[PDB]
RNA sequence: AACUUUGAAGGCCGAAGUGGAGAAGGGUUCCAUGUGAACAGCAGUUGAACAUGGGUCAGUCGGUCCUGAGAGAUGGGCGAGCGCCGUUCCGAAGGGACGGGCGAUGGCCUCCGUUGCCCUCAGCCGAUCGAAAGGGAGUCGGGUUCAGAUCCCCGAAUCCGGAGUGGCGGAGAUGGGCGCCGCGAGGCGUCCAGUGCGGUAACGCGACCGAUCCCGGAGAAGCCGGCGGGAGCCCCGGGGAGAGUUCUCUUUUCUUUGUGAAGGGCAGGGCGCCCUGGAAUGGGUUCGCCCCGAGAGAGGGGCCCGUGCCUUGGAAAGCGUCGCGGUUCCGGCGGCGUCCGGUGAGCUCUCGCUGGCCCUUGAAAAUCCGGGGGAGAGGGUGUAAAUCUCGCGCCGGGCCGUACCCAUAUCCGCAGCAGGUCUCCAAGGUGAACAGCCUCUGGCAUGUUGGAACAAUGUAGGUAAGGGAAGUCGGCAAGCCGGAUCCGUAACUUCGGGAUAAGGAUUGGCUCUAAGGGCUGGCAGCCGACUUAGAACUGGUGCGGACCAGGGGAAUCCGACUGU
RNA sequence: GGUGGAGGUCCGUAGCGGUCCUGACGUGCGAAUCGGUCGUCCGACCUGGGUAUAGGGGCGAAAGACUAAUCGAACCAUCU
């Protein structure tokens, strides 16, 4: 019998707002909801670093942002995650596309006063 | 109880004069050979029967043989 | 326990037989572990260090002092409290030293003090909220603090 | 499930009590008396927090039944220092003795001088 | 978040012993709590363990200094004092 | 034979028990046999009653030892006096031991012990008592009795003391130079060394001389919060063994499915332990914290606890079934099995880390160990010695208590008295819960008796149309509200509270949807958890359906309060 | 917007205590008990044992309360 409802009671059964005597926090605390989702978070991040895919420093800035509650799960935090990959691809494209120029107009200046020197 | 590694130290436990008796413990896929010291209850796992069967006709006379059963 | 002065255990090396003696000297408000006291008569005059009141200047502000020589400190040594010396005396070998309770006393030049005011100051600035923090302080000292009127 | 009660007639949850739990070959749980936990040995400086290593953390009448390399390590100080502080105390030695050696070089050149 | 306006750590005594009296016991409280720099090592962690008696963390080096902080004003004046009478002893 | 016993049925205590065990106390009340004279407020074939007999087995469990708060001798002082004060205070308060010298004895008078004298050395703290819960070395498994089991038996250990001639090994350990012989392997003669060895280090190895003295550690520490590891119990998916149900269904329901102490090894935790190295674009990291040029991350190592897994014990024994005996008196004999996994802020115990609080800082000694010192001992190259906390071997551990009750019947209350009495163990569901209710193990007969009717007054529960305090000194009593979720919450205030203010809505069942995760090789595969939110359908609007469980608001006086 | 868990903080189990029904009982279970309702339940909390204070004395968060069912001066014996 207590099989037969507790197989209910996964499903999702017997636990509405009338079979209740206890409150949320004596349900399901929510310190220990955070200790979870830091558990979750935590080891995210640092599977993310050991596996080379993000750096120390966006690690320890996302590793405050999740100690300050910005998210409240992993999904939305790997598309976070994602969007400031696009940002520094993006970003680091346009640097090396100006350092290049950059780098070429020196070479350039620097050839044509070895050219000036050796004329003159 | 201690567990002896080698034969020959197992011979020179059993030839000692503490030695009470030596039993034979025949159970599947082991064969162990007890003496009983003084102190300590000193044993000998032998995986292999032929060994065990050579080891067997090695004890010395004075000790009491046992065949546990 | 039962005091608002701490205490310090300063390990003297006895210069008549081998063997590290040890002392529980009233701790004044600046001394600090690993530091070497020093006693006597020739010794200097800074926090952590006794020397009789004969050998120290005008207006030294010195803590556990003693009414007579040998007591081993008598005056001025509760939780924050100091004496100070106002004059001396070459003849007869005596001094005037002022108490914290305002008396000035001529007290003899050969006893000693240690110099400083005694940690623990300023404990009375902060009152007392509730029976509770009385009655653990009454408790750890003697039996005297329901006071029926 | 199965309820059990003490081996003892001190009836009282005390440190010396202490107990915990542990089955039989013949199929039963029942206590066994724990020994009381003993702890390594501390500094004989007594400015470091931690405890000293190679040593047996045990009760003080069992060193009785401990070898002699059991109970220190095979170091000046050992067992009763930890090597920071021996090492440290070492350094102090020898500069205060060579402190003393340049404070007798002054004093030679002072007598030199007048 | 700011949670209360003008009570600190007296919050948790709630409503009782009195306005003034918290007040005057709050910022006692503050000082007898809140970490100093330690003048030995340098690091915040000068902890109190009771009265006149203040701990560091790092060097583990314990100071006897005042009740609620750690060092009072007369003592300030004390040293300032004592060190004029020495340098006034020494010449 | 209503009460005794057994079987069946129905119940209760419902794991903070009516269960299993202890302390104080009781003192044979414990167990067997017999009796129904007296007691057990009826009875009894029954009993804790009576009469015969039995029952408590320890180096390891306690006392015994130490000291706490304290008590109490000696010196001393006081007192007419029995005596009193006092516990380090008006004390010559030690009888101990290293080494050296001398004589006397005992043993193959070798060499050592015993004592006698002298020299020499020495601090201690107050004689003594004081805990069957404080400190305190070291025993566990199985079986056995009508009654005793860490005590008896068997199998495994372990602590302390002794150990002369040292009973056996191993350490101290046997190496080097020079000169000869020998083709060489190697063998003789002399000279010294040798109170261990290895690692950069944390430190390790099987020992690894050592006194008077000194230093240190252990003993030896509060309360609370949070987290993590490991056990015991519970839960789920299966394999086996036996039972329950099977008029219909159910790969279904119930029980069981193991391994001690003491060693060795390996997981797993902890480090304020060491080496390379020098870091801002600050980094590492916790539930929270916190750490860092006084050395962080990243590598390489070291130590401690290892109560957890493997192995010795050890399957022989224990348990669940099935079968043969002894016609019996039997640790009888044999087949099989005692298996594979996953989980959880789950309950209890323990270990460790980290914080908070104190005008509280949270015990001593017995006893043990380590180190610094270097007074002294050994032997001249060996059939070596002084010295061993190394592995074995031998002997001993004296004295007292041990049964039972431990509480609606073994204690105290005049008693089988609804009172009182200090602790441990702690299942399933429902539920926040160790709340209340039902059930499993265990226990019991309803609490100094039964039968027949259901009168009045009662005691304990309830229900009442309409009114709603008109009753009464007085809303006395009873009743209303009550859990949880979503809103919302005033005057006043010491701005902390008031506050669950007040005032509303929802709550059942069923069928779905969405969200909240690990392991392996923005993707793929394999798995384990309880929650939260939303929707539809439906029941005579019933749904915190029993249980659990705040009536509220506005004012006045007194006391601040918590407490007594 | 989170985390955190402080309080001589609130509801409330055990424990400690005993307001009200001036309920039951009142030649009682009881020379002070029982039922519901209640105060408190992390600290001025509860409690065993050891110990100390002895009668014009002790001790008392103070009621002349308690000091063995005895307290505005305990109990036993003597004067008697
Ligand atoms: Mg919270
Ligand atoms: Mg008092
Ligand atoms: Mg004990
Ligand atoms: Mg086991
Ligand atoms: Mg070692
Ligand atoms: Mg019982
Ligand atoms: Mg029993
Ligand atoms: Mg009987
Ligand atoms: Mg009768
Ligand atoms: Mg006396
Ligand atoms: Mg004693
Ligand atoms: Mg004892
Ligand atoms: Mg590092
Ligand atoms: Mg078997
Ligand atoms: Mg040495
Ligand atoms: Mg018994
Ligand atoms: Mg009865
Ligand atoms: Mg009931
Ligand atoms: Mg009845
Ligand atoms: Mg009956
Ligand atoms: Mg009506
Ligand atoms: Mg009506
Ligand atoms: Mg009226
Ligand atoms: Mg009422
Ligand atoms: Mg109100
Ligand atoms: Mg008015
Ligand atoms: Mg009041
Ligand atoms: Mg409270
Ligand atoms: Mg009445
Ligand atoms: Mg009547
Ligand atoms: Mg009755
Ligand atoms: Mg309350
Ligand atoms: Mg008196
Ligand atoms: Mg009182
Ligand atoms: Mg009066
Ligand atoms: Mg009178
Ligand atoms: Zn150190
Ligand atoms: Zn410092």
């Amino acid at each position: 019998r207590c099989r037969k409802n507790t197989l209910a009671r996964r499903k999702g059964r017997h636990m509405g707002i009338g079979k209740r005597k206890g409150t949320a926090n004596a349900r399901m605390p929510e310190k220990v909801t955070w200790m979870r989702r830091m558990r979750i978070l935590r080891r995210l991040l640092r599977r993310y670093r050991e596996s080379k895919k993000i750096d120390r420093h966006m690690y320890h800035s996302l590793y405050l942002k999740v100690k300050g509650n910005v998210f409240k799960n992993k999904r939305i935090l790997m598309e976070h995650i994602h969007k400031l990959k696009a940002d520094k691809a993006r970003k680091k494209l346009l640097a090396d596309q100006a350092e290049a120029r950059r780098s070429k107009t020196k070479e350039a200046r620097k050839r044509r006063e070895e050219r000036l020197q050796a004329k003159k | 109880p201690r567990k002896i590694e080698e034969i020959k130290d197992f011979l020179l436990t059993a030839r000692r004069k503490d030695a009470k008796s030596v039993k034979i413990k025949k159970n599947k896929d082991n064969v162990k050979f007890k003496v009983r010291c003084s102190r300590y209850l000193y044993t000998l796992v032998i995986t292999d029967k032929e060994k065990a069967e050579k080891l067997k006709q090695s004890l010395p006379p004075g000790l009491a043989v046992k065949e546990l059963k | 326990p039962g005091r608002g002065a701490p205490l310090a255990k300063v390990v003297f090396r006895d210069p008549y037989r081998f063997k590290k003696r040890t002392e529980l000297f009233i701790a004044a408000e600046g001394i600090h572990t690993g530091q070497f006291v020093y006693c006597g008569k020739k010794a200097q005059l800074n926090i952590g260090n006794v020397l009789p009141v004969g050998t120290m200047p005008e207006g030294t502000i010195v803590c556990c002092l003693e009414e007579k020589p040998g007591d081993r400190g008598k005056l001025a040594r509760a939780s924050g409290n100091y004496a100070t010396v106002i004059s001396h005396n070459p003849e007869t070998k005596k001094t005037r030293v002022k108490l914290p309770s305002g008396s000035k006393k001529v007290i003899s030049s050969a006893n000693r003090a240690v110099v400083g005011v005694v940690a623990g100051g300023g404990r009375i600035d902060k009152p007392i909220l509730k029976a509770g923090r009385a009655y653990h302080k009454y408790k750890a000292k003697r039996n005297c603090w329901p006071r029926v009127r | 499930v199965q309820r059990l009660t003490y081996r003892r007639r001190l009836s009282y949850n005390t440190a010396s009590n202490k107990t915990r739990l542990s089955r039989t070959p013949g199929n039963r749980i029942v206590y066994l008396y724990t020994k009381k936990v003993g702890k390594a040995p501390k500094s004989a400086c007594g400015v470091c927090p931690g405890r000293l290593r190679g040593v047996r953390a045990v009760r003080p009448k069992v060193l009785m039944r401990l070898s002699k390399t059991k109970k220190h390590v095979s170091r000046a100080y050992g067992g009763s220092m930890c090597a920071k502080c021996v090492r440290d105390r070492i350094k102090r030695a020898f500069l205060i003795e060579e402190q003393k050696i340049v404070v007798k070089v002054l004093k030679a050149q002072a007598q030199s001088q007048k | 978040a700011k949670r209360t306006k003008k009570v600190g750590i007296v919050g948790k005594y709630g409503t009782r012993y009195g306005a003034s009296l918290r007040k005057m016991v709050k910022k006692i409280e503050i000082s007898q709590h809140a970490k100093y720099t330690c003048s030995f090592c340098g690091k915040t962690k000068m902890k109190r363990r009771a009265v006149g008696i203040w701990h560091c963390g790092s060097c583990m080096k314990t100071v006897a200094g005042g009740a609620w902080t750690y060092n009072t004003t007369s003592a300030v004046t004390v040293k300032s004092a004592i060190r004029r009478l020495k340098e006034l002893k020494d010449q």
